[PDB]
């Protein structure tokens, strides 16, 4: 399993709090720090669709 | 006495010396239509006829031989093979023939008297003097001779000096 | 049966289309084979 | 029973031999090697591919002065350019005339196609030859995979076989190996760190899925054109592409002894060099007493056909008078001929036709039929085909193709000279004794 | 599922960038080519451009279209009006995001072009496209038939694989059109629903930002005194060298690329079979290639002496085959192995001028050496025996010739030729 971030709160990278089609400007900030992260691919796949 | 005079009368015309810058080192022999002349004596033949020829060689017997022409074959030496033991005539006197060996008493013998034939009481050549070796008081000769079969036998004692 | 080029979908008549042409709403293969199960 | 033999290392050609325990019937052994491998110990060092120059976006400040920041990327070049006046699509980017500043940044990273298109630099030592044998010990067959070291036997039905060590430690692989695109190249690559630009090794990487890559690609940042935004660079073209253009042919085309260089384990197959000794430990339950087998008397051999050919160019007939009807083994213990048959079924009376292959122009070999020994003697004739497509089924000898005419012209001119010189010596001795004998009288 | 890999490029943008040859001079072209990677075999290239592919101008997923920026605003055309060519025309297969897949012959450059209005857009970049054949036989267009070998072409699909490219925030794009004039003033009018930042240097120093407010400035009474930028916050652009970068070091993410290289199967041509003639320890080859074809030969012995030659015209290649083997590879054909056997010119069973030539064409060095040493031994023996014969004849006749009688006996006359 992999825990992604948006603040100092860990969540599983398959269940994001936000989506691109809901809030577009903040998903890029969500994908900012999560590049040096083994679950960037799962985070992007979960941010693809709701 | 008279033996040397008989040697000088028999060997007057038939004996020719060998010259080498004025030095007499050897003597050839004209017998049987053949010209005997040794190897170690080197020089020119004093005779004009015998010098302008070609002599076949025999280094083992120590003899050079040639063919005397027909106009001189009658004026040669005589030769024979029948020889008993005892005394024979030589240019410096007498020579003893004992046990098939020629012996000369001492006092005579130097470098130059090589090729002198040995004569008998009749006038026939029985041997040709080639070398000599000093044996005690009485020296021995290294010579050549013939036999009844017709084979030229060369007799040579131990440690001879060529003359 | 697969195609040769590693990203192709294969029609009913053997013809190979690109892999994203399978369910695209536009008729690509004869008899609409790619558009049958979408 | 202990039995040791020596098979030449060459696959495809059969090898026959028989065990002769004294009071028992001879047992035929036929072993045909299917495949002979050579697997070296192979240690990966680094992989290489095309590079991909990553160009960072130009940071522009209007009437200011940028500063260079290090990022410790591979072969990372950084330079700052002043006095630039950039243009976008919608007009000028600054308002100043001078004092504008722009950072160009570039670095070398691996290509996007590395997982499929790359090469691997290895190292080789300590090969282990491994073989596939098809063994027939007393009309019973098995396919067997055996290791040729001084241990590791195989066991079937009580029979124990130990392939002895190869006579030669030769390998077609050198110290350093490059595997690219299924083929194997015998290249001398630089070490991990000695990679020079323009040649093989300018990009290095410990594994394909590694993270730390060496790059020495001679990267130099140039000045951007007046009135434009770009990062200009100038570096040496790729070492991997240049290696691909300047390849020698692979090791499956240039290796000696007919090696076949295969890929997926790095190996060479069916490479005919050296000889493989064998050893047997046969149980006594597979043997048979002599009296239960056909023992024969009064056998004679005549040669029907004799052609010194690569295949079985000889036909010979053995006329025998045995005691019972059955099979027995046939074998030539010498190296003159090689039998095809290795088992001839006999009646109580008749003739037996066997097939051999020889290289002697005048063969004379001592054939073993069931427990006896006959002598086959004939003359062979040359073949007419100049080139064949199969290898040579026998073993050549010195003085093998010498004819009886050639022996005559050697002997009558080489010993006849000795006869002439010794009769010259005897003639000279008789002449010397005769001439010395006539000189004894005086 | 299909959208599952298209929505990642749904969150980026297209952009404009600088081209060199854009049909008159140089300009900012909406189809600026970033890279052309051409390592697939049968002619498949994978461009990377500025405009995107397979998406709708509003942001939906339309089938075969291309989506390009045009001075800030985003347009689209169907993909069958986009054409490109290297030396001869190419054929677009598909596209996904910034990446187009094409099929092209070799050339020095690529010109991608279309024509929206009666205004032709182009971009030429000097990037070499190369055509890479499979196998030992070098062709330019793949054959109608042959055999199938392992090849590596760019995969037509678009699946998630190991490769990623990084998309960042766009920079502040400047806009001259955005600045304007009142009667005597300078007015900055942002577009609809759009923030901007304005920087002017006419009086003191001004850095201001608007959010959808048409602001009149009282000072700075020239257009050139003010630069009007534009603000983008919900979109990405590629990390390109042709775009200024935004303040802050955030890269914000990365996307995987379509059309990577994979393992496929390609039909390679098959050469005409040679005409093989044999000689004594020799094989001759008559070779009639259609297209140029490598010939690889080697020996099966300790020294291979291999040969490698790209043959393109009709050729005749006489080789030497010993009793240790020989092997040729012609084209994509398998290796044919040949082996020699003992057929020398001559009869080994008599007539001694024939056995010498037989054992000379069989073994050239040993025959010369053996005949030389046998002739030397025979010569020394005959000369020594004749020498001893002359020595014994001299030793017989020397005692009999020195005698003055000069006779020869009966036995030693005829037996020694004495006369
Ligand atoms: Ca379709």
């Amino acid at each position: 399993t992999t825990m992604c971030l948006l603040a100092n709160v860990t969540f599983p990278c398959a269940q994001p709090p936000i989506c691109y089609d809901r809030k577009p400007a903040e998903t890029l900030a969500m994908l900012s720090v999560n590049v040096d992260n083994p679950g960037y691919d799962e985070l992007l796949e979960a941010a693809v669709k709701c | 006495g008279k033996r040397q005079r008989m040697v000088m009368k028999l060997e007057s015309d038939k004996t020719f010396p060998i010259m080498l810058e004025g030095k007499i080192n050897g003597y050839a022999c004209v017998v049987g239509g053949k010209l005997f002349r040794p190897m170690h004596v080197e020089g020119k033949i004093d005779n004009d006829v015998l010098a302008a020829l070609k002599t076949k060689k025999a280094s083992k017997y120590d003899l050079e031989y040639a063919d005397v022409p027909q106009n001189m074959r009658a004026d040669t030496f005589k030769y024979t093979h029948e020889k008993p033991q005892g005394y024979y005539s030589w240019h410096h006197g007498a020579v003893q023939y004992e046990n098939g060996r020629f012996t000369v008493p001492k006092g005579v013998g130097a470098k130059g008297d090589s090729g002198r034939p040995i004569l008998d009481n009749q006038g026939r050549v029985v041997a040709i003097v080639l070398g000599g070796v000093n044996e005690g008081s009485r020296t021995a000769l290294s010579v050549v001779m013939w036999n009844e079969k017709g084979v030229t036998v060369k007799y040579t004692p131990e440690n001879c000096e060529q003359w | 049966n697969e195609c040769n080029i590693p990203g192709n979908f294969m029609c009913s008549n053997g013809r190979c289309i690109p892999g994203a042409w399978q369910c695209d709403g536009l008729p690509d293969c004869f008899d609409k084979s790619d558009e049958k199960e979408c | 029973y202990e039995h040791a033999t020596t098979m030449p290392s060459q696959a495809g050609i059969s090898y026959n031999t028989i065990v002769n325990r004294a009071g028992y019937a001879p047992l035929p052994i036929s072993i045909t090697p299917t495949k002979i491998k050579l697997i070296p110990t192979v240690n990966l060092e680094y992989v290489t591919c095309h590079y991909k120059t990553g160009m960072d976006s130009p940071a522009i400040k209007c009437c200011g002065s940028q500063e260079c920041t290090p990022t410790y990327r591979p072969d990372e070049q950084c330079k700052v350019f002043t006095g630039v006046y950039p243009f976008m699509w919608g007009g000028a980017y600054c308002f100043c005339d001078t004092e504008n500043t722009q950072v160009s940044k570039a670095y070398v990273m691996k290509s996007d196609d590395c997982l499929a298109d790359h090469a691997e630099a290895y190292k080789a030592h300590t090969a282990s030859v491994q073989a596939f044998l098809n063994i027939t010990v007393g009309e019973h067959s098995i396919v067997t995979t055996v290791y040729v070291n001084g241990e590791t036997p195989v066991n079937f039905n009580g029979v124990k076989i130990t392939a002895g060590p190869l006579s030669t430690a030769w390998t077609p692989f050198d110290r350093k190996i490059v595997q690219y695109a299924g083929e194997i190249y015998n290249y001398d690559f630089p070490e991990y760190g000695a990679g020079q630009p323009g040649a093989f090794g300018d990009i290095q990487s410990r594994t394909v899925s590694s993270s730390d890559l060496y790059a020495n690609t001679n990267l130099v940042l140039q000045r951007p054109k007046a009135g434009a935004i770009h990062v200009p660079y100038t570096q040496a073209p790729s070492g991997f592409e240049q290696w691909k253009k300047d390849k020698a042919p692979s090791l499956k085309f240039t290796a000696p002894f007919g090696c076949e260089i295969y890929t997926n384990p790095i190996r060479a197959e069916n490479c005919a060099v050296g000889s493989i000794p064998l050893a047997f430990d046969i149980p006594d339950a597979l043997f048979t007493r002599v009296s239960e087998t056909p023992t024969l008397s009064a056998a004679e051999c005549t040669l029907n056909e004799c052609v010194y050919s690569s295949d079985f160019g000889g036909i010979a007939t053995v006329k025998y008078s045995a005691s019972k009807s059955g099979k027995c083994a046939v074998h030539v213990p010498s190296g003159t001929a090689t039998l095809k048959e290795a088992a001839v079924e006999l009646t109580e009376q008749g003739s037996a036709t066997i097939h051999f292959s020889t290289a002697n122009i005048h063969p004379e070999f001592r054939l073993q039929i069931c427990t006896s020994y006959v002598t086959c003697k004939g003359d062979c004739h040359p073949p007419k085909d100049h080139i064949v497509t199969h290898p040579q089924y026998h073993a050549q000898t010195f003085t093998a193709a010498v004819s009886k005419t050639a022996w005559t012209w050697l002997t009558s001119l080489l010993g006849g000279s000795a006869v002439i010189i010794i009769i010259g010596l005897v003639l000279a001795t008789i002449v010397a004794m005769y001439v010395l004998t006539n000189q004894k009288h005086n | 599922s299909t959208e599952e890999l298209f929505n990642e490029y749904k969150l980026t943008r297209p952009y404009m960038a600088r081209c060199i040859r854009c049909a008159v001079g140089s300009c900012h072209s909406p189809i600026a080519i970033e890279a052309v990677k051409s390592d697939g075999h049968d002619g498949y290239v994978r461009l990377q451009t500025s405009s995107q592919y397979g998406l709708d101008s509003s942001g939906n997923l339309k089938g075969r279209t291309m989506r390009y920026d045009m001075h800030g605003t985003i347009k689209e055309i169907p993909l069958h009006q986009v054409s490109l060519y290297t030396s001869r025309p190419c054929h677009i297969v598909d596209g996904h995001g910034y990446f187009l897949l094409a099929r092209c012959p070799a050339g020095d450059s690529i010109t991608m072009e279309f024509k929206k209005d009666s205004v032709r857009h182009s971009c030429s970049v000097p990037y070499e496209v190369k055509f890479n054949p499979v196998g030992r036989e070098l062709y330019t267009h793949p054959p109608e038939h042959g055999v199938e070998q392992a090849c590596q072409v760019y995969a037509h699909d678009a699946q998630n694989r190991g490769a990623y490219v990084e998309m960042h925030l766009p920079g502040s794009e400047v806009d001259s059109s955005l600045v304007s004039l009142s009667g005597s003033s300078v007015t900055v009018t942002p577009p609809d629903g759009t923030s901007a930042l304005v920087e002017c240097e006419c009086g003191g120093t001004k850095i201001s930002e608007t959010i959808n407010k048409t602001k009149q400035f009282s000072q700075c009474t020239k257009k050139e005194q003010c630069r009007a930028y534009r603000l983008q916050n919900d979109k990405w652009v590629y990390n390109s060298d042709k775009l200024p970068k935004a303040a802050g070091a955030t890269l914000k993410g990365k996307l995987h690329v379509p059309f990577l290289l994979a393992d496929g199967k390609c039909t390679v041509p098959l050469a005409p079979e040679p005409m093989i003639t044999f000689g004594f320890r020799s094989v001759s080859l008559k070779l009639h290639p259609k297209n140029p074809t490598y010939l690889i030969t080697r020996q099966l012995a300790d020294e291979p002496h291999y040969t490698h030659e790209l043959i393109s015209e009709p050729a005749v290649r006489n080789f030497t085959v010993t009793e240790k083997g020989w092997e040729f590879v012609w084209g994509n054909h398998p290796p044919k192995r040949f082996w020699a056997q003992e057929t020398a010119p001559g009869n080994p069973h008599g007539l001694p001028h024939e056995v010498i030539t037989h054992y000379y064409h069989r073994y050239p060095m040993s025959t010369i050496l053996g005949l030389s040493i046998c002739a030397a031994i025979a010569t020394v023996s005959v000369a020594a025996s004749t020498w001893l014969f002359c020595r014994s004849r001299v030793a017989c006749l020397t005692p009999y010739r020195l005698t003055p009688n000069a006779r020869i006996p009966f036995c030693l006359a005829v037996l020694c030729c004495a006369r």
